[PDB]
RNA sequence: AUGAUGUCAUACUUAUCCUGUCCCUUUU
RNA sequence: AAGUGUAGUAUCUGUUCUUAUCAGUUUAAUAUCUGAU
């Protein structure tokens, strides 16, 4: 039906609902730029992706949008991304009477590296990490009401704009799913006094080590 | 533009239409290319692959699928 | 040396993710796909403890996970994209605590 | 960057355990790094509380493993393996093969010979004359495998991850020329072969439950820990296989792939039980448990109990 | 359904009888011929059927021929294979090349209907495939390769790796052949070693042919690894071996060698 | 155009399996390279043969089958003969023929991987490694000496053998076991 | 076919389609050519069967009468998942038997 | 004459044997028989080139010095000389070859 | 001729069945210790 | 060639081409006809069309060096129209 | 010098009999015992060109003890 | 028909066997394959027609005087 | 002392195959 | 003293290259073939 090239290579789709709810289109996520292009004459929007102010990070690295969920509700509709540094920002999507009118982004939360992020009903958030264990928040706040700024399509730029992270402020941690993951290695032997022997194993991703001493028991 | 190059079909051949199927004329670089292909695409197919290629690096699962997506392109070189 | 294999411990890493009405009720479900299992968790709203509802070996490379939910419904699919060739369409059975085969297709080779 | 260590207690000295640890600087995951090696010595001293890197013997190119052999100790530099022994600024080479195809992926010390796991090439086992000072390649494997992990079985028998989700097991024959002075003249045959599902990089199968058999503990990439565990009994095997065969079409996956299949995807399935799908005769429906108790000539809770007796007698 | 009131005398008439009901110009009647030989068989007993069969001159080729031998495989199907293999190896020791060669189909017969039965019978079923692979004539070595092509379909995962490698060993010089026939059956018997003898070690074996110099022996190569490659493509990265990296390219795949 | 043999027997790693015909090659060096694998199995002998690799089993006279053991031990063979001796029934047993197929089977000798089969195939009985020493049972049995070898005792008078060097003698060198009389 | 080498396969896209063999090719497998051991079930293309070409047998190429299954020597060789296996071609078989 | 035979046996192919004496053959079969038989064996024997195979299919006479050169012990040969215990030092220092550790147990 | 290996069978099965018997008795003779 | 060079027939007219066609066609085919003119007419339809399948379509129509010289003239009139602004060429404005 | 003839055995000996007791002594490298085609039975005799004159010279002044079916097999210069 | 052939294909090789044996050849040998190989003509037969055939052409008899001159040297 | 050539006979294999139709051409 | 047809394979019988060279196609290389002395 369509063929429309790109100004770079990218990583991620989301599609916007539309219909009824919403406008239709693909938001692209690609290395430092996020672009909705939607379908008939609407024209594309870009947005770039923050970065952390005085990051010590490289400079030649960019980023990407690692994993997106999309809370589609009947009033309005609103997506939360990770980006690589795990940073999750809400990006919502200022629409005109019938093309988009700009691209509203905001620091929703610091978040572990994300693969996966399910929004479910009663404000709970599924963020499933590609090591360690896994997340599940209780949506609190709703990325609006706060000190911390929203950056927008529409705000011209030229320099990236520098993110604040702060600790969860619009997020609370419920519980954690185990799930011990990447067992890098393993000893099972009695390294305590017990006879019981223990698994010695130790998995994680740098600062998500972990050596449990698993024991087959009930805690 | 005199070229008459016609090259479609002749008598009902065998023709392999797969990707990678093979032939007898496949120079080095072709084999090279279609084998790098396939393992960047079996790289991309195991989910317990990726984690251990990508466990070497610090970069997160995206970052491998990106670098290997982005790999697929001229990965030996210009033959 | 003929060995039995026996998992004392399924995989908890999660490699695909779907979220939504699958157990056909008011309650929202999560459908988790680890490497080679797959499992439903239908979290306490406000005990808030994640519960392992229903667990399964998919005896295959889970490769992408997608739902569906057709016009006028209230209960949604499980599309299971494995390895081989066939596109299957699943569908929850709290009532047997099963995941029933909707639909299997072939569509090519395997690996 | 490290890249391997270990603890071990030298000849020439007494009781003082060393750790040996090496690591390499200016590596690279593109394929143009090496720069050069290290191999800290650590001390370990002050009842086992004190660590003291006092050598520092650099290595040749990116070293990779570790352990000891007759006192001394056999490292992996590339394609070369090293006995050294411990001298005062570093570890005197005190004798060097070069005979490894690719890299030192995984070394296990056996009493006499050593078991070398390539990075592209197969398990090796080659025998180390300590009065000639010499060690030779006993042997070598007929089907290659990306070795991740290894273990010692017995005295011939060495069992060994792949990089590719497999796991395999290599069984020495009566016949190997242990005495010696396509790619090799002696070679060894595949005894075990089975899909782990997921890539395994740890197995020192042992003693798990006190008081039950002994197996091989396996770990995964993913989040798993698997037990593999001997069929004693040759009944029990043909049970075991008679209802894997009735289950591979009675109560099939749901993902549309077939058992052989799944177990035989990178290669071929040898002597390995699946009890993963054995494990669905609880969860089959009745009229499944029916037809399996009926092909096989039992109780439905007759194979209840036979498959709980294996979990009983061999895991926890 | 009966198999009483029939005699053991009036079964082994029966049989003498329904033995001149294969000369018959259709397919059905055979196939109806073969069942009622196989329920004969179970009824009465092996010994006398497969006396009665093996005295098959075979006067033609044709004409349900290896009808016969499908009787056989049938017996031995319906009946205990232990009694009706050995029977088959003495018979195969006649010098006819008729005799030899409905010996060989009638094996091959045999193991594709027994299937998982074959796990027992393969260390016993070796040297005579063995000895046959001899090319003495085409037709024995395309019955060969059926005989291989059907017990590597029936010996899956039933753990014939030994049985499968000697067998390949005298299949393998068989892919140099210009019958049709024959070369049908290397082909069938090449994808059944793929499936049961591995992929991997059909590349190890077709590994050099690939880059051959001649045009017939590079073409036959070719062949052998697009079929290699047609299933298995997912396997086919491992065995891939390490190739040198040359000056404007680079083959190597290094993320292979990422030491975790 | 065509590289040398020479020149591409010096480039190689591994020139020991180098052909004559693969100078023509489209690429002799990915030939090189594939020809020097670990597992690698080569192209057979039919190459440059005319003989169709079927044609050479011209005169030699075979015998009908070598049956094994477990088969000449069940006793169907002489059946067969007594019934083509009265034709030109027995019921010996079938829970014999049962243990003879599941009990009384004998694993044969099979091959390696890497054994293709040549031409002939047949008159190319080699072996392993026959030291100095070690030998068959069948020469010490003609020379009909009991439980050293008559030989060493003239490497003493002669001195040690010349092609010979590393080889230790009983009793005067190596301080012998059974029919092995080397090491 | 092993008895009709010229013979030229469909190779179609499958669909959701259940053929039907004829009585004279009755339980005649589709590929494998054999006559025991079946597997699978046997799928026909979309277009291998719109109105008159429905109903038609998939080798014999006759009304069906009885619903065809791949060989299990098809199945287990990974044979089975290809295209549609519809005998689109009909040369050296039965061209000059009406003339007798 | 069976000129059939002389051209299809591969009869009538010239062929110059350097190794082989700088002899003649009359086919490929008969080069392949030259290069590897009693005279060229003489001749290598002579000229100081062992018998091999990288070595056996050669007919200049330069590259097979070549090949007996980088034959000779490519990396091999070489079992360990870093033994020599240098307990001047004891803590840092103890570098020395095995002729040094030698001539150290030797003299002093 | 089935019949034989079947009461073998059940004979093996018995005798197997008192030696995981007394594997059991053992090991649980173990434990206490 | 210069048919070898991407053109797009979407950003031209056609009733200039038209009868500068059909009087190359009249010229080399000689008589009058009208599935040449269109087919030719047709062959110009899609928005990305191809110069090599118009030219082995002419070649099967023409001779094959009428086919080539129908190739380049429609070619590069057809470039410079789609490079004008108005999207014509030259020979337009002239009369 | 480096060819060598054995002779003085029987039927018992044959080719590779012949090279395992010459390979206990020395390296046979080519053996050749002629074995008549119209009765196909041992000459008892048999000629060996070896490596080189040193192991040809050592087999025949050493080796020329053993004894084949019996009888004593000799070693004489060729 | 079918065992009257088999009659017919007896008699036929022992009529052939006959001719064989009052001509005294020594290249007729019975192959393993139930065929008819001639030694001195080195070529195979299918049927007893094409065994006893080898007397026409392919006169090899002229090829084995050479050998029979050079076993002796007088004439 | 292998082979190439091709009228003319011969053995073999494909579990090859005997009611197959104009149910579809109805153009002037 | 009975077999019908559809495709393919081998073993049998009869014939031919002492042509010295050059270039090309083709061959793994020969061979064969194509033009000149």
């Amino acid at each position: 039906k369509y063929s429309e090239p790109l100004e770079e290579h990218g990583n991620f789709l989301i599609t916007v609902p539309g219909g009824s709810d919403g406008p239709s289109g693909v938001l692209i996520c690609s290395e430092n730029y996020i672009t909705y292009k939607n379908f008939g004459d609407q024209p594309d929007i870009r947005c770039p992706i923050p970065r952390r102010r005085n990051d010590l990070d490289d400079p030649e690295r960019g980023m990407i949008f690692v994993c997106s969920a999309t809370h589609k509700t009947k009033s309005m509709f609103f997506f939360l991304a990770q980006t690589e540094q795990g940073d999750i920002f809400k990006i919502t999507l200022e629409t005109d009477e019938d093309m988009v009118t700009e691209i509203r982004l905001k620091y929703f939360d610091t978040v572990p590296v994300a693969a996966a992020m399910c929004v479910l009903k009663t404000g709970f958030l599924f963020v499933a990490s590609e090591f360690g264990n896994h997340y599940l928040y209780q949506i609190a706040h709703l990325g609006d009401d706060d000190e911390e700024p929203e950056f927008s399509s529409a705000m011209p730029l030229e320099d990236t704009f520098f993110f604040q992270p702060r600790p969860l402020k619009n997020l609370v941690l419920v519980d954690e799913l185990d799930s011990l993951s990447p067992i890098l290695f393993c000893q099972i032997a009695d390294l305590a006094n017990e006879d019981t022997p223990q698994l010695y194993v130790a998995c994680g991703r740098g600062p998500r080590s972990s050596l449990r001493v698993l024991r087959h028991g009930l805690e | 533009m005199t070229d008459r190059y016609t090259i479609h079909s002749q008598l009902e051949h065998l023709q392999s239409k797969y990707i990678g199927t093979g032939h007898a004329d496949t120079t080095k670089w072709e084999w090279l290319v279609n084998q790098h292909r396939d393992s960047y695409c079996s790289y991309m197919g195991h989910f317990d692959l990726l984690n251990y290629f990508a466990i070497a690096e610090n970069e997160s699962k995206a970052r491998v699928r990106f670098n290997l997506m982005e790999k697929m392109l001229q990965p030996c070189g210009p033959p | 040396m003929f060995l039995y294999n026996l998992t004392l411990q399924r995989a908890t890493g999660i490699s695909f993710a779907i979220h939504g009405n699958f157990s056909g009720t008011k309650q929202q479900e999560i459908v988790v796909s680890r490497g080679k299992i797959l499992e439903l968790l239908r979290p306490d709203p406000n005990t808030g403890k994640v519960h392992t509802l229903l667990t399964v070996e998919v005896f295959g490379v889970i490769r992408s996970l997608m739902a569906f939910r057709l016009t006028g419904g209230t209960k949604d699919y499980i599309v299971v994209g494995s390895d081989s060739g066939r596109i299957v369409i699943l569908e929850y059975q709290p009532s047997k605590n099963m995941f029933e085969k909707i639909h299997q297709e072939t569509f090519g080779k395997s690996g | 960057a490290a890249f391997s260590v270990a603890v071990c207690r030298f000849s020439n000295t007494g009781e003082d355990w060393y750790v040996l640890v090496g690591v390499a600087k200016d590596l690279i995951l593109n394929p143009r790094s090496v720069a050069g090696g290290f191999v800290y010595t650590y001390k370990l001293v002050n009842n086992g509380e004190k660590l003291e890197f006092l050598h520092k013997t650099p290595v040749e190119e990116v070293p990779a493993a570790i352990a000891p052999f007759q006192g001394r100790v056999l490292i992996g530099v590339g394609k070369l393996l090293r006995v050294y022994d411990l001298g005062k600024k570093k570890l005197l080479r005190k004798c060097e093969n070069k005979h490894i195809a690719n890299y030192i992926s995984g070394i296990q010390t056996i009493g006499h010979r050593v078991i070398v796991s390539d990075v592209q090439e197969s398990f090796i086992w080659v025998r180390y004359k300590r009065n000639e000072n010499q060690l030779i390649i006993f042997a070598d494997d007929t089907y290659p495998r990306w070795v991740t992990t290894a273990s010692l079985l017995d005295y011939d028998t060495v069992a060994g991850a792949d990089k590719f989700g497999n796991i395999c097991v290599v069984r020495l024959p009566p016949n190997t020329n242990d005495e010696v002075d396509n790619g090799a003249s002696q070679k060894a045959e595949v005894i075990m072969n089975y899909h782990v599902g997921e890539t395994v990089l740890s197995l020192q199968k042992t003693t798990l439950i006190p008081g039950g058999s002994e197996s091989l503990v396996y770990t995964t990439l993913s989040g798993g820990i698997g037990i593999l565990v001997p069929f004693t009994s040759h009944e029990d095997h043909d049970f075991f296989q008679h209802v894997e065969m009735h289950l591979r079409s009675e109560h099939p996956p749901l993902c549309g792939r077939d058992h052989l299949s799944f177990r035989s995807y990178y290669f071929p399935v040898k002597n390995v039980i699946d009890g993963d799908l054995c494990e669905q005769f609880n969860s089959m429906e009745p009229n499944k448990q029916k037809n399996v108790s009926e092909e096989l000539d039992r109780t439905p809770p007759e194979v209840s109990k036979k498959l709980e007796d294996i979990r009983t007698r061999y895991a926890f | 359904r009966g198999a009483e009131y029939v005699s053991a005398r009036e079964w082994m008439r029966i049989c003498f009888e329904l033995l001149e009901l294969l000369k018959a110009h259709k397919k059905a009647i055979r196939r109806a011929t073969v069942n009622t030989f196989g329920y004969i068989a179970k009824a009465i007993g092996p010994h006398d059927v497969l006396a009665t069969l093996l005295n098959n001159l075979k006067v033609q080729e044709r004409q349900n021929r290896v009808c016969t031998t499908v009787a056989i495989a049938i017996v031995a199907e319906t009946c205990s294979p232990f009694t009706v293999l050995p029977a088959l190896m003495n018979e195969y020791r006649v010098p006819e090349l008729n005799v030899q060669n409905g010996v060989l189909k009638s094996l091959s017969f045999l193991f594709e209907y027994i299937g998982e039965m074959g796990k027992d019978y393969i260390y016993a079923v070796t040297p005579l495939l063995e000895d046959a692979l001899m090319d003495r004539d085409l037709v024995h070595r395309q019955t060969a390769s059926a005989v291989v092509q059907h017990m590597s379909l029936g010996v899956y995962g039933f753990g014939c790796e030994d049985s499968l490698n000697h067998l390949l060993n005298y299949v393998w010089p068989n892919v140099f052949e210009t019958s049709p026939h024959v070369i049908q059956a290397v082909m069938g018997a090449l994808e059944g070693l793929r499936v049961a003898i591995g992929p991997c070690r059909m590349l190890q074996y077709c590994l050099q042919g690939l880059f051959h110099p001649a045009r017939k022996v590079r073409d036959v190569y070719w062949k052998i690894y697009n079929s290699i490659y047609i299933g298995s493509q997912d396997a086919l990265i491992a065995h891939y071996p390490r190739i040198y990296n040359d000056d404007k390219n680079t083959y190597i795949r290094y993320e292979l060698d990422y030491i975790l | 155009n065509r590289f040398t043999v020479a020149e591409l027997k010096q480039l190689v790693a591994r020139p020991d399996v180098v052909e004559m015909h693969d100078v023509t090659a489209q690429d002799p060096k990915l030939l090189v390279h594939l020809k020097a694998t670990r597992n690698s199995v080569p192209v057979p002998r039919h190459w440059c043969f005319k003989r169709k690799y079927l044609q050479g089993k011209r005169g030699i006279e075979k015998p009908p089958f070598e049956l094994p053991d477990f088969i000449k031990r069940t006793g169907i063979q002489e059946m067969r003969e007594a019934l083509q001796e009265k034709e030109e029934k027995i019921d010996i047993d079938y829970q014999k023929l049962h243990d003879a197929f599941f009990k009384w089977q004998t694993k044969p000798k099979l091959t390696i991987h890497g054994d293709l089969y040549y031409e002939g195939k047949e008159f190319e009985t080699r072996l392993k490694e026959k030291k100095p020493g070690d030998l068959s049972d069948e020469l010490r049995i003609s020379l009909g000496m009991p439980v050293p070898p008559p030989w060493l005792i003239a490497m003493q008078r002669y001195g040690p053998p010349p092609s010979y060097p590393n080889l230790k003698i009983p009793g005067l060198n190596s301080p012998l076991y059974g029919d092995v009389f080397g090491t | 076919a092993k008895h009709h080498p010229d013979l030229i396969f469909c190779r179609k896209q499958a669909g959701v389609a259940i053929g039907r063999l004829c009585e004279k090719c009755d339980g005649k497998c589709v590929i494998c050519d054999s006559y025991v051991r079946p597997c699978t079930l046997v799928r026909i293309c979309d277009e291998c069967n719109y109105g008159s070409y429905q109903g038609r047998c998939v080798i014999c190429g006759g009304p069906g009468v009885s619903d065809a299954y791949y060989c299990k020597e098809c199945t287990i060789q990974e044979k089975d998942r290809d295209g549609c296996p519809k005998i689109v071609n009909l040369g050296s078989s039965k061209t000059d038997l009406f003339y007798e | 004459i069976p000129y059939w035979l002389y051209k299809l046996h591969g009869l009538n192919i010239n062929y110059n044997c350097e190794i082989c004496g700088n002899y003649t053959y009359r086919g490929p079969k008969a080069f392949q028989r030259h290069f590897a038989e009693w005279r060229h064996a003489h001749g290598m024997r002579c000229l100081g080139i062992p018998n091999t195979a990288h070595f056996a299919n050669v007919t200049q006479i330069e590259d097979a010095v070549s090949l007996w050169a980088k034959l000779k012990l490519q990396k091999a040969s070489e079992r360990w000389q870093p033994d020599t215990e240098e307990e001047y030092e004891d803590s840092s220092g103890n570098v020395v070859n095995k002729k040094t550790y030698e001539d150290l147990k030797r003299q002093g | 001729e089935t019949i034989r290996r079947q009461l073998e069978l059940e004979k093996k099965k018995k005798q197997d069945l008192d030696d995981e018997e007394k594997t059991a008795k053992f090991i649980e003779e173990q434990v206490r210790r | 060639e210069c048919l070898e060079k991407k053109v797009d027939m979407s950003k031209v007219n056609l009733e200039v081409i038209k009868p500068w066609i059909t009087k190359r066609v009249t010229e080399i085919l000689g008589f009058e006809d009208d599935v040449v003119i269109e087919f030719i007419f047709n062959q110009l339809e899609v928005k990305n069309p191809d110069s090599k399948m118009m030219q082995i379509n002419l070649t099967g129509f023409l001779n094959g060096k009428n086919a080539r010289e129908f190739m380049g003239e429609l070619w590069p009139l057809l470039l410079s129209a789609q490079e004008n602004i108005a999207g014509i060429p030259s020979a337009f404005l002239e009369l | 010098d480096a060819t060598v003839y054995v002779g003085g055995l029987d039927e018992k000996v044959s080719e590779p009999l012949l090279w395992e007791l010459f390979l206990q002594a020395g390296p046979v490298v080519n053996t050749h015992m002629p074995k008549d085609r119209v009765t196909g039975q041992h000459q008892g005799y048999g000629f060996v060109e070896f490596l080189s004159e040193e192991d040809a010279d050592y087999a025949i002044k050493i080796m020329n003890m053993i004894k084949l079916y019996g009888k004593p097999i000799r070693v004489n210069k060729a | 028909s079918s065992e009257s052939n088999r009659d017919r294909r007896e008699r036929l090789r022992q009529l052939a066997l006959e001719t064989i044996d009052i001509n005294k050849d020594p290249y007729f040998m019975k192959n393993h394959l139930g065929s008819y190989e001639c030694k001195l003509c080195l070529t195979l037969h299918n049927n007893e027609g094409s065994y006893l055939a080898h007397t026409q052409g392919k006169k090899h008899q002229t090829n084995l005087a050479r050998r029979a001159a050079k076993e002796a040297k007088e004439a």
